[PDB]
């Protein structure tokens, strides 16, 4: 059980590509261009190799999400924890995504990224504001992280590896 | 002070149900856990059960090997599972105790509440809980909302109104295994201050 695949989804600007780059290379960067379509990197961690599909989050790519989540070992749902304006759309897209029958039972890790920013929401506020308790068909968990300063990247990885 | 939270709880209860009644005036449609006012209602109903618990019923932890490296938000974890079991039929208890993803007594209490709402049984359960006053003494301080005779009459009347709605809340989510801030703040166990 030592190879696995993950898909990263969530709204534009939430930090999905940053997260992939930090996992693969440790590179954070403040300047980024929105991902067109999808991105992918393969990382090894211990005896686990992980293929990570990093899907664009802009509106015109969101129809891709269901397809790239089919058959994967786990789904990562990325949120900009400091962008309260986007919470409504992010929650709507999440529940819409997890309504698709082909994704039944796939574990989901919701990540409240950018915890380093002042008055970023924490994971328990996000649990409530994203109505995560509606999701009852799968393992589901919510962590506060920061790709910039590396908070909780360790346990994020350990939680995902548990599904290899 | 020991009852400062009671008006806050009552306003949220009433306000959230009125909100639900106005939104669900198509009236052929079920209230789910994707509705924020339904979750606010649940938080207020959880606050009813939390308010005035003896300190021994507030855990430092909810249970499970769920990693505490994150959750840099430490919250107290009230638990009252055997109080609920005492008034519940064995077939509901059995279903709740065998949930795949709900595995803490915190989760079982919160699942019980949402199941009771789906079944339309909240007034039924409260009548029993208020009839078993000796057992309530083992969970609640004398100043608790549930041990206040008048407020108990308010709550029964409020709960009767719930059968004007059809609930299909999620009662099986792993998210239920640990508390979040809103029910704890509404109950007074944490400061309303902390809400933002
Ligand atoms: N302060 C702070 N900024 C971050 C953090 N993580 C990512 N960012 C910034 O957020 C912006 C968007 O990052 P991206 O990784 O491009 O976001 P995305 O989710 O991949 O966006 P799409 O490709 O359009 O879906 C960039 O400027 C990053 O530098 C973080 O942990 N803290
Ligand atoms: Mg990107």
């Amino acid at each position: 059980k030592e190879e696995m695949e993950l898909t990263l989804v969530g709204l534009q600007y939430s930090g999905k590509t940053t997260f992939v780059n930090v996992i693969a290379s440790g590179q954070f960067s403040e300047d980024m261009i929105p991902t067109v379509g999808f991105n992918m990197r393969k990382v090894t961690k211990g005896n686990v190799t992980i293929k990570i599909w990093d899907i664009g989050g802009l509106p015109r790519f969101r129809s891709m999400w269901e397809r790239y989540c089919r058959g994967v070992n786990a789904i990562v749902y990325m949120i900009d924890a400091a962008d309260r304006e986007k919470i409504e759309a992010s929650r709507n897209e999440l529940h819409n995504l997890l309504d698709k029958p082909q994704l039944q039972g796939i574990p989901v890790l919701v990540l409240g990224n950018k915890r380093d920013l002042p008055n970023a929401l924490d994971e328990k506020q996000l649990i409530e504001k994203m109505n995560l308790s509606a999701i009852q068909d799968r393992e589901i968990c919510c962590y506060s992280i920061s790709c910039k300063e590396k908070d909780n990247i360790d346990i994020t990885l350990q939680w995902l590896i548990q599904h290899s | 002070d020991p009852q400062a939270a009671i008006p806050v709880i009552k306003k949220k209860l009433v306000g959230s149900v009125k909100a639900l009644q106005k939104q669900y005036v198509s009236l052929d449609t079920v209230v789910t856990s994707e509705d924020g006012d339904a979750n606010t209602m649940c938080s207020a109903l959880e606050a009813v059960f939390i308010h005035g618990l003896h300190a021994k019923h507030i855990r430092a932890e909810a249970g499970g090997k769920r990693k505490k490296s994150a959750h840099q938000k430490p919250l107290p974890q009230p638990v009252f599972w055997p109080l609920l079991k005492a008034v519940t039929h064995k077939h509901i208890i059995s279903e709740l105790e065998h949930l795949t993803f709900v595995n803490t007594d915190v989760g079982r209490c919160r699942a019980w509440l949402r199941l009771a709402l789906n079944d339309g049984l909240m007034e039924c359960y409260l009548k029993l809980l208020l009839q078993e006053q000796a057992r309530l003494h083992e969970y609640y301080q004398p100043t608790a909302l549930l041990r206040d005779a008048e407020e108990g009459e308010f709550l029964l009347s409020f709960l009767q109104g719930l059968t004007s709605l059809s609930f299909e809340l999620s009662y099986k989510s792993a998210i239920l295994n640990e508390w979040t801030l809103t029910p704890l703040a509404l109950s007074g166990l944490c400061p309303l201050s902390e809400l933002d």
